[PDB]
This record gives structure tokens, C-alpha cells and sequence, in this order.
């Protein structure tokens, strides 16, 4: 409890204060001030593009370990009375590990794309340079966090068709199917990332 | 079977002292029908072997006996929901007859749309139509046993419904067309002057100024049927059923203390129709007739040309309570009002002093003069 | 004169129906539940409908309709 | 006249015991009638009339027993007219028999 | 919605008006119930 | 004239005024109802007595309804800012009562009606509690009018 | 179908018929108070009234044709209450 | 004339609408789906009476669609900031007073289909309860239609 | 000329007063309504004495009422910054003052009457605290007038 209700009160009060702030540029008529546009402009496209990708490996990276974990601890359970399931339901760990291959293809191909300007005025770096930028970060983002979220679910079931493996062998290839509708999803954030990524140069 | 339980359970109600050859037993009854009793009970003994008539003496030290009022099938059901708060003392005032009205007015001030209304009317006659019907039924449909025994309070109610739905001019979003008017046709928004306007009007949204002339003047009908369409309609109507709610709420307090009179004088306590009655009516009536009369004199005193800068009537409320006219920012109603506004809260509050102690005073000098 | 006309219409109405109520009415225990019925029925009905015409009377604002309505109001009435 | 609650008087019964069974018949059928409790010391035991009660309460069930058996036969109940009590002798044990 | 629950609706707030708001300055509600003991509850 | 951000506090006072007492509403039924549901389980006839809580959440829902439309009513493009925060703070003070109105009806709802199970006497005394939970909804209401109409 | 089904299908084809028949009255009237109902557009404020009235006809035939649909379910359904 | 930024608040109106709705609607269902599942065990023949708080979540997914269409169907290149802003409005308040119906139909939903199951009187009563939920997003939608429309 | 924005601190004030007082006088009856039901059914004459903590968290919610009233018919759009600041103290003052007799009244409204019943004697000991506890939204109330009338 005591360790959550410490972030959970950092959470509120940092929204807290953000609406403050909110209310009083607005009502002082400051408002012309934190207007997002300088924001998303003067920040370079650079930051972005590397957080994207190094979200796009690290995200998936963890989506894939907990999915091993969660997995490997129900191999490794049932098979102290059911040896039998360690072989074959590994498969759920290597479509752990393709959603960490998701990952990595997403940020190598986005890594790719990234040169310098030899600009720093808004104006000379141009809409070509802040689009790839921004969409590098989208595609970065889309995968990492779509694989986050695809690994822990096949995580999650895989580690039940382990424990079913332990009661009845068959159990195993019929309820496999699911890791597959898992999977998919870490591949749906790289169809998305793919789209968000085809258009942009840099330079 | 069920008689015999019945009777046996009954008689283990009796008592037999160390002495006593007979039976004893006591019982409340109406006034009305304590020779109905001494006729069963003169039968009961006929009904036998035994020739002593088993007859009775009334008891003079008595206890507050059980509360009892008759009904009827028009009546029956607001007897229940009176009982359902709460039993009365012996004598008191029934709130059932007012309440007969009153609670299926306030219902119809609440539901009054005049399908709605209908709609319901005729649920309630479908019951009473059929009630011979009805009456040897299923019981298992509880829901329509129980509307059932409220089919004339809620016909009663559906008819009111009717009525206010009337008065608001409105079914279903749908007014009655058949009335006339004090909105008036476009040509007189075109009398050369505000004929500008209307140009103005023939592009965007426009507000009738209401100006004489233009307007159609006074109506003798209830809300003009135009206000159903009018894009500002909910303002007029919300001016209108919040100070309706609050003259109504007003006269129904004024009724319930005058109820609280006529108990006192059922009674007969020379205390209660004193120090309960006269210190809360004038409490009440100093500040709420006051209240109604402003509602009232501002229809009255202002009008079109009146209506830029026109005072607000809670204000000229909040400032009789607080005192706290700044003048300025409204206008005030008549000559020596603020006067009015002091003399009025002042007569009220030195009425609680009456309520807060000196009766207690007197209870206090009754207990220690019963020494 | 045409405003009040409809206020003694309405008044004579509901007072009429509490004087001639208890005249109509016969003996017995239904007798005062039937006359307070007519009475307070009077009562309410009657401030109901007045504090409705009293603030139909002398509209500080009038009816606002849109640019399509307008044009149709010269003809449709 | 309902404008206020209605005039109530007590009253004590020089109730004979052998009349007393169709007394309180009587006075159930009129109905307008509230006993007072004058035996607070009652319990299943130490009432007055432990052994009709019980046999009315054993009688119904038989009844119910019954009941339930046509029922159960899909044969329907008559259900018609009115009925008075017994009168005071124990003319019920040929209910029971 | 209408003529049911906002019906129900407006019979329960009016009700309650009556109850107390109405009635509180008048009427005690507390006593015991004539019972009517009879064969009517057969 | 008037600043370009003046009806957003206008119309976020319309919305709050139905938001806050939508979440008051919604958690008094959601209690009481939950309450109902258990006691019906020994009590089959209660049911229609006990919903009282549940309409009393509905009306401020209500509540809300009145001064989210009379705000709405009372926009404007060019509303003078004043109007605006007048507006706010009715939304408010209507919506955040009728949201503390909801927790103490929800309460109440809950108890109050698990209580007449036990000993159906409590009804009277549920329904005077309930008064003084449904009424903080009404006093949000009394100054909500006071400012939007001020 | 059931008699609860057939009792709420005599209500709807009585209340049916009676608002669908007086708007239909209303409409081919050409009343005022239903220019906010009626479905016109820029069109109609061109040529004339006629081109409003062409709309409030057919409007009005919607109206009795769905009372003459409302006529129909109450037949049926003052068949089915007697049947089931 | 108008900022190019402003139809984002409008936009996060359609949005809201939907999505606060939308959240809802689906703790309602998920509620009451769940109820329903462990109630059907003992009493199979409930469900097709027993799925209504269901049917209910369903509508509070309309109303969020209702506001969010319309929205967006009124959304325009260079739009008033003052209709973009009742746009929002009529976002938020359909949209959190759906979330608010959302949480009462599922309390009520799970808690009223357990009861159901222990006491079948309990159905007839637990619809009012339930309509009393529901209808808090519809005074929500009443608003948002408003401000929409002003 | 006073600045335009000032009159968002008054309605806070007038806000702050009523929202926070209706929060404390609903803790303050939701706590007291636990107790009352509870209680019931051991004692249930108890009720028409056991009622009376939640009178006292119902004048909670008018003492804020009383200052919300007080600063919404003292606003105006010309209104010095001095005088908002002295209304959002006002507000604050009444309100949480309210709040902390709400929190007060709630724990002793309910703990109180739960021992009333197992020991009668008790009662008057109860009202002697909860004295001790509505005061505080007595002195929030005079802060506040002494504030805003100033």
C-alpha cells in the first residue's frame, strides 16, 4: 500500500498544479504564454526520434520479459509433477521473444531514417524535419507500447496453457491457439509503425 | 380451521382472578358501536347453554386508546400513505381530506403534460372499469394490486395532470394552436421601424423586443403557444415554475400551521393555540407575504419599456433577510420599502424568543405550582 | 378591461364551485370530505391558473426564433 | 365526521366461559372490536387454550397435506359459497377423525 | 420513462412533501392502530 | 471586448453542474440499490418502500439538470467573463453538493434500508436522515440560482 | 405474442391513431408550430409557400399512413388478447 | 478570423463523448455480465430476464454515439471557438454522465441479479433501480444536445 | 480599473462556502446514518433522540449556506481584488471549517449512538461532544462574515 499512495500522491498533485497553472495563465490573460506551439518546436526532432526508438526496443523488451517470466514460472511449477510440459509449451516464450523481435525490427528500420540538418533556426530545419521527428516518436511508441501490452498477455496465457499441459497433454495444442491472437497484436503495432514511419526523411 | 385458530388464539387473551367464576376481558371499540359489541355479546351467550348475557361496564381510567379513522374506496389509500409516516394521537387532526387534494396537486404540478396526463387518466379508469373484474384476479401480480388499490387517488392526480399540462400548453412538445396569440404576425416587425431588424432577421437568430405596438398586448388564455417553439422559451418557463413552486409551497406551510391551530382547538389547550399559532404565523407571514407581494406588484408595476435595468426579486428577497440593499444596482420597488424590509425580519424575530423559552418558563412554574 | 375579464371568469369559476358545493352535497360521513375536496380543489386550481395569467401579463422579454422560422411565420398562421 | 380522528371508548366484559367461544365469534364477524391483552404471562404452554391451538394448528396441516395430495392428482379444489364457525361443543374431533 | 419511473417519481417527491415538510407542523403521527380483529382477514 | 476564453468557464460550469451531480447520483443509487438487492433476499414485500434512496439520488441528478440548463441557456459568445465565473461557480456549488448529497444519500440508502429489515420502525427515521442528505443537493441549488441569476 | 403483448399493441394503436390522425390534421393545416418539425431546406425559401406545402402533404400522408399501420396492429392484436 | 488551434477542444468533445460513455458501458456490462454468469449456475432460466442491466449499459454507449456524431458532423475548418467550446461541453457532460450511469447500472446490475437469483420478486423492483441508473445519462444527453444546438 | 479576473476568487468563495459544507454535512450524516440504522434494531425508541447528530451536520451544510448566500449578493463585475480574496477566504473558511465539523460530528454522530443503546446514560455525554463539535462550523462561519463584510 504505504509505496503506491506515495506515487499516487506525486499523480495528483502534479495534476493538480498543472490545472492551476491552467486556470491562472488563463485568467491573468498570460495565455499567449505555453502556447503548445513553441513546445513542440523548439524541442529538437532528435529527442523524439531516439525516445521513439529506444522505446520501440525497450517497451517490447519489457512486454516480452514479463510474458517469459509469466510463463517460465508455470513451466517450472507444473513441471515438478509434469516434466513432460517443458519441451513443448516453450513456444509461449518464443512468442515472448517475437514480440521482443517486433521490437527490434520496428527500431532498426526506424533507426535508419534519422540525419542531420546543419540547422537550428525552426524555419531552415522545415516541416520535413519536425514530421519525421514526430512520427519516428509515434512509430517508436506505437510498437514499444503495442508490444508491452502484447507480451504480458501472451505471458498471461501461455503460463495457463502450461498449467493445463499438467493436468491433461492434449489441453496444450487446443488452447495454444490464444498465444497466436496474443502475438498478433505485437504485430499490429508494427503494421502501425511501419505506416506512421513511410513517409518521413530527415535532412 | 381458520375460525377456530382465530377464536382459540382470541381467548387466550382472558384473565381469571383467584375469585373469579367468569371470564374477564377488555376491549377498545368506536364510540358508535359499543352497543354493537353488547349486541354480539348478548348473542354469544343466546349462541349457548349459559343465560348470563355476558354484558359490560365502560372503563373510566383509561390509557390513550388505539387511533382508528374510517374509509372508503376514494379515500382508503390516503389514509394508508398518512398511517405509513405515522399513527395519530386520539382526536387529533386527520391530514387525510386536504391531503385528498394537496398530494394529488402537487403530483399534477410535478407530471403536468397533458398526454401524460390522459395517459395516466386512463391506466386508472381502465382499473376502475374493470375493478369488478379485477377484484377476482391473480393476487400474484403485486404491481398491479398495488396501483390497483391507488386507481382513484391516481385517476384523481391524472385529472390534475391533465389540468396543469393544460395551463404549461403542452403535450408531447405540442401546443394548442386553436388559442390566438400575443406574439404577433411578422408584418409588425415591419412598421418601418424594425423593419431593419427584421433584414437582420432574414439572415440570423432574433429576439422580440415586446415593444407596444408590436406586441399583441395582454392574454387571456394559459402560456402563448409560441413558447413551445421558441428558442428561448426554457428562461420564460423557468421564471415562471420557480416562483409558482414558491407561492405554492408558501400557502401550503400557512395551511399546515393553521391545521396545527385547529388541533390545538380540538384540545381545547389554552397554551398551544397561544404560544404554537400566533408566534409562527406572524414569523412566517412577515417574511413570505412580503415575498408574494413583490411576485405580484412586479407584473404589475413593470413592463417592455421597463425591462432594460429592471430590478431581480430574489435580491429584493435576500436584502430583506440581510438588510443589505447596497443602493444601488437595482432599483427599488415602492416608497419606504427598506423601512418594510427592517420593521418586517425585526416583528419576526422577536417572535422565537416566545417559541424558545417562555413556554418552557411556564411548564417550569406549572411543575414547581404542582407541589 | 380585456385582461380582467378573463380573471373574473376564472375567480367566479372556482369560488362558484365551493359556494354552490355544499348546497349540492348530501348528509352523512362522506359529506365534509366531499365539500373540502370541492374547497381546496378551488383553492389550488384557482392560484395555480392566476400566478400563470398574472405572469403571462406584461412580458419583460419576448419569443427569439430562428432565421428559418421567421420566414415562415408570415404565412403559416 | 373525518376531519379529525375518530371517538374510541375501553370497556370491561363480564365475559362467560361457555358463551365465550361464540362471543368472540360474534365479535370477529362485526370486527369493529380490539381485545386487550390481559394475560402477558401467554406462551405456547402457559396460555388458557393449549390444546385447541395445537389441534387447530395440526388440523391445518392435514388440511394443507390433503391440499397439496388433489392437487398433485391435477384435480381442482371447488372453491364456492360461505361457511359459519362450529359452535362451542367439540364437534371439531369429528374434523380431526 | 414518463408515466412510469418519472411518474413514480413525482408521487414519491410530492408524497414526501406531505409527510414532512407539509405535515410536520401539525400532525404528531405517533399512536397505535386500530385493529379491526375479524374474520375479514380469512 | 469581451476575452475569448470567457464562456469556457461558462460551459464548464454547465457541464460540472450535471457531472459532479451525475457521480452523486449514480454512487447514491449504485449503494442503495446494492443494499435492496441483499435485503429482498428474506424480504419479498419491503422492495417497493425501500427504492426511497434511489429517488432521492435521482433528484439531484436533477438538480443538476436545473442550473446545467439555465447556464446553457445563459451562453454566449460574448458573455461579459463575470457571467461566466457566476456560471462556474453555480456549476459547482450544484454539482459538488449534489455530489457530497450522493454519499450521504448512498450511505444512508444503504444502512437505512438494511436497518428496516432488521426492525421495520426504523422506516420513519431513514426517511428524516434521508431528508438531511437529499437537502445539501437543495442548498447547492439555492445559491447555484443566486449566483447564475445575480 | 402473449396477452401482455397484445394489451401494450391495443394502447399503442389507440394513442397511435389518435396523435398520428391530428398530426396529419396539423400538417396538412400547414400549421405554424410545426416549421421546426417539418424536414425543409434552402429550396424552400424559393419559388413559394407551395414548395413548403408540397412537403407538409406528404408529411401528412406519413402521418395517416403510419395511423392506418397503427389501425392494423390494432386488430391484430384485439385478436391475439382473445387468443393466447 | 478564429485560432486554427481551436477546434481541439470541440474535437476532445466528440471524443469524450464516446469514450467516457464508452468506459461506462463497459463497467456496466462487465459488471453485470459477471453477476450473470455466477447467478446462471443455480438459476439458468434468469438469464433472458437477468441481461437487461446489459441492454441498459448498451444505451449509455448510444447516448456517448449520439453527442459524438453530432459533434462531429457540426465540427467546420475554421470554427467559432465559442461553438467549439460547447462542443467540449456537450462532450464531457454526456460523456462522464454515461460513465456515472456506467458505474450505477453495474453496481446495481451484479448486486440486483444476485438478489434476483435469491428472491425472483426482486426482478419487478430491480428494473426500477436499474431505470433510475440509466436515466442519468439520458439528462446528460439532454444537456449535451443543448449546448450542442445553442 | 480592477482587473477582470477578479471576480473568479469571489465565486470560489461563495462555492468553496457551500461545497465544502455540503461535503462535511454529508461525512457528518453518512456516518450518523451508519450509526442510527445499526443501532436501530437493538433500541429502536432511541430514534427520535439519535436523530439529532444529524441535525446538527444538517446546520453545518446552512452555515455554509448562510455565507454563500452573503458573498453571491455581494459580488459584481467592477469588484476589487482586495474584496475577491477576502470572499475565496471567506468561502474556505466556512467551508473547511464545516468540513472539519462534518468529520467530527460523522465520528462521534456514529460512535455515540452505537454506545446510547448499550448504555443510555450516555446520551447526554454525546451531545455535550457534538457541542464541541458544530461549534467549529460556528467559528468558520464567524471568520467568514467578519472576512467578507470587511
Amino acid at each position: 500500500t504505504g509505496l503506491e499512495l506515495l506515487y499516487l500522491g506525486i499523480f495528483v498533485a502534479f495534476w493538480a498544479c498543472m490545472i492551476v497553472v491552467g486556470i491562472c495563465y488563463t485568467i491573468f490573460d498570460l495565455g499567449f504564454r505555453f502556447d503548445v506551439a513553441w513546445f513542440l518546436t523548439e524541442t529538437s526532432p532528435f529527442m523524439w526520434s531516439n525516445l521513439g526508438i529506444g522505446l520501440a526496443i525497450s517497451l517490447s523488451v519489457v512486454g516480452a520479459a514479463w510474458g517469459i517470466y509469466i510463463t517460465g514460472s508455470s513451466i517450472i511449477g507444473g513441471g515438478v509433477k509434469a516434466p513432460r510440459i517443458k519441451t513443448k509449451n516453450l513456444v509461449s516464450i518464443i512468442f515472448c521473444e517475437a514480440v521482443a523481435i517486433y521490437g527490434i525490427i520496428m527500431a532498426i528500420v526506424i533507426s535508419n531514417m534519422a540525419e542531420p540538418f546543419s540547422a537550428t533556426d525552426p524555419k531552415a530545419i522545415g516541416h520535413r524535419n519536425y514530421h519525421a521527428g514526430y512520427s519516428m516518436f509515434g512509430a517508436g511508441l506505437t510498437v514499444g507500447l503495442s508490444n508491452l501490452f502484447c507480451g504480458v498477455c501472451v505471458g498471461i496465457v501461455g503460463s495457463g496453457a502450461a498449467l493445463a499441459d499438467a493436468q491433461n497433454p492434449s489441453l496444450f495444442v487446443k488452447i495454444l491457439i490464444v498465444e497466436i491472437f496474443g502475438s498478433a497484436i505485437g504485430l499490429f503495432g508494427v503494421i502501425v509503425a511501419i505506416l506512421q514511419t513511410s513517409r518521413v526523411k530527415m535532412g | 380451521v381458520r375460525k377456530m385458530k382465530a377464536i382459540y388464539h382470541t381467548l387466550n387473551l382472558c384473565n381469571i382472578d383467584v375469585t373469579q367464576k367468569c371470564l374477564i376481558a377488555e376491549v377498545w371499540c368506536p364510540v358508535t358501536d359499543l352497543d354493537s359489541i353488547q349486541f354480539a355479546l348478548r348473542r354469544g351467550t343466546e349462541h349457548s347453554g349459559s343465560t348470563v348475557p355476558s354484558i359490560l361496564n365502560r372503563m373510566q381510567t383509561n390509557q390513550t386508546p388505539p387511533t382508528y379513522n374510517k374509509t372508503n374506496k376514494f379515500t382508503h389509500g390516503f389514509q394508508n400513505i398518512v398511517d405509513a409516516y405515522g399513527i395519530g394521537t386520539y382526536r387529533e387532526i386527520n391530514p387525510a381530506p386536504y391531503t385528498v387534494i394537496t398530494f394529488p396537486f402537487l403530483f399534477a404540478v410535478m407530471f403536468g403534460d397533458f398526454g401524460h396526463g390522459i395517459l395516466m387518466t386512463l391506466f386508472a379508469v381502465w382499473m376502475v372499469l374493470r375493478e369488478s373484474r379485477i377484484l377476482s384476479q391473480k393476487n400474484e401480480n403485486e404491481m398491479f394490486s398495488m396501483v390497483f388499490s391507488g386507481r382513484y387517488i391516481i385517476l384523481l392526480m391524472g385529472l390534475f395532470s391533465i389540468y396543469t399540462g393544460l395551463i404549461y400548453n403542452d403535450c408531447f412538445s405540442k401546443s394548442l394552436n386553436i388559442f390566438g396569440s400575443s406574439w404577433s404576425v411578422r408584418p409588425m416587425f415591419t412598421i418601418g421601424n424594425w423593419t431593419e431588424e427584421t433584414l437582420l432577421g432574414s439572415s440570423v437568430l432574433q429576439l422580440n423586443p415586446a415593444i407596444p405596438g408590436v406586441f399583441g398586448g395582454p392574454y387571456p388564455f394559459g402560456i402563448d403557444p409560441i413558447w413551445n417553439i421558441a428558442t428561448n422559451k426554457l428562461t420564460f418557463l423557468n421564471s415562471f415554475k420557480m416562483k409558482m413552486s414558491v407561492i405554492l409551497g408558501i400557502i401550503h406551510m400557512l395551511f399546515g400551521v393553521s391545521l396545527s391551530l385547529f388541533n390545538h382547538i380540538y384540545f381545547k389547550k389554552p397554551l398551544n393555540i397561544y404560544f404554537g399559532f400566533i408566534p409562527e404565523i406572524i414569523f412566517m407571514s412577515s417574511l413570505f407575504g412580503y415575498l408574494v407581494i413583490l411576485i405580484f406588484y412586479k407584473w404589475t408595476a413593470y413592463d417592455a419599456h421597463s425591462s432594460r435595468n429592471a430590478p431581480s426579486l430574489l435580491i429584493h428577497f435576500i436584502n430583506m433577510f440581510l438588510f443589505s440593499y447596497p443602493e444601488s444596482g437595482n432599483a427599488m420597488l415602492y416608497s419606504g420599502q427598506k423601512g418594510i424590509q427592517c420593521f418586517l425580519i425585526v416583528v419576526a424575530m422577536l417572535c422565537v424568543p416566545w417559541m424558545l423559552l417562555f413556554k418552557p418558563l411556564i411548564l417550569r412554574h406549572q411543575y414547581l405550582r404542582k407541589k | 378591461h380585456s385582461f380582467a375579464l378573463p380573471v373574473i371568469i376564472f375567480t367566479t369559476f372556482w369560488g362558484l364551485i365551493g359556494i354552490a358545493g355544499p348546497w349540492f352535497v348530501p348528509k352523512g360521513p362522506n359529506r365534509g370530505v366531499i365539500i373540502t375536496m370541492l374547497v381546496a380543489t378551488a383553492v389550488c386550481c384557482y392560484l395555480f391558473w392566476l400566478i400563470a395569467i398574472l405572469a403571462q401579463l406584461n412580458p419583460l422579454f419576448g419569443p427569439q426564433l430562428k432565421n428559418e422560422t421567421i420566414w415562415y411565420v408570415r404565412f403559416l398562421w | 365526521e373525518l376531519f379529525r380522528s375518530e371517538e374510541m371508548t375501553l370497556a370491561q366484559l363480564f365475559l362467560q366461559s361457555e358463551a365465550a367461544y361464540c362471543c368472540v365469534s360474534e365479535l370477529e364477524e362485526l370486527g369493529k372490536v380490539q381485545f386487550r391483552d390481559l394475560n402477558p404471562d401467554v406462551n405456547v404452554f402457559q396460555r388458557k387454550f393449549v390444546n385447541e391451538v395445537r389441534r387447530c394448528e395440526e388440523m391445518d396441516r392435514k388440511l394443507r397435506f390433503v391440499e397439496k395430495e388433489i392437487r398433485k392428482a391435477n384435480i381442482p379444489i371447488m372453491d364456492t359459497g360461505e361457511n359459519p364457525e362450529v359452535p362451542f361443543p367439540r364437534d371439531m374431533i369429528d374434523l380431526e377423525a | 420513462i414518463l408515466l412510469i419511473m418519472e411518474g413514480l417519481s413525482a408521487f414519491l417527491h410530492a408524497l414526501r412533501l406531505h409527510w414532512v415538510e407539509f405535515q410536520n407542523k401539525f400532525y404528531t403521527g405517533t399512536g397505535f392502530k386500530f385493529l379491526p380483529f375479524s374474520f375479514e382477514h380469512i | 471586448n469581451n476575452p475569448e476564453y470567457s464562456s469556457f468557464f461558462g460551459v464548464m460550469g454547465a457541464s460540472s453542474a450535471m457531472v459532479f451531480s451525475a457521480m452523486g447520483a449514480a454512487y447514491g443509487t449504485a449503494k442503495s440499490g446494492t443494499g435492496i438487492a441483499a435485503m429482498s433476499v428474506m424480504r419479498p414485500e419491503l422492495i417497493m418502500k425501500s427504492i426511497i434512496p434511489v429517488v432521492m439520488a435521482g433528484i439531484i441528478a436533477i438538480y443538476g439538470l436545473v442550473v446545467a440548463v439555465l447556464i446553457a441557456n445563459s451562453l454566449t459568445d460574448g458573455i461579459t467573463l463575470y457571467r461566466s465565473f457566476l456560471q462556474l461557480g453555480a456549476g459547482l456549488s450544484v454539482g459538488l453538493s449534489g455530489l457530497a448529497a450522493g454519499f450521504a444519500i448512498g450511505i444512508v440508502g444503504d444502512a437505512g434500508v438494511r436497518g428496516t429489515a432488521q426492525q421495520p420502525r426504523l422506516f420513519v427515521g431513514m426517511i428524516l436522515i434521508l431528508i438531511f442528505a437529499e437537502v445539501l443537493g437543495l442548498y447547492g441549488l439555492i445559491v447555484a440560482l443566486i449566483l447564475s441569476t445575480k | 405474442c402473449g396477452p401482455k403483448l397484445a394489451a401494450c399493441g391495443i394502447v399503442l394503436s389507440a394513442w397511435g391513431v389518435i396523435m398520428l390522425i391530428m398530426l396529419g390534421i396539423f400538417f396538412n393545416v400547414h400549421s405554424a408550430v410545426l416549421i421546426e418539425d417539418v424536414p425543409f431546406t434552402e429550396k424552400d425559401f424559393e419559388n413559394g409557400p407551395q414548395n413548403i406545402y408540397n412537403l407538409y402533404e406528404q408529411v401528412s400522408y406519413n402521418c395517416f399512413i403510419a395511423a392506418g399501420l397503427y389501425l392494423l396492429l390494432g386488430g391484430f392484436s384485439f385478436c391475439q388478447v382473445r387468443l393466447n
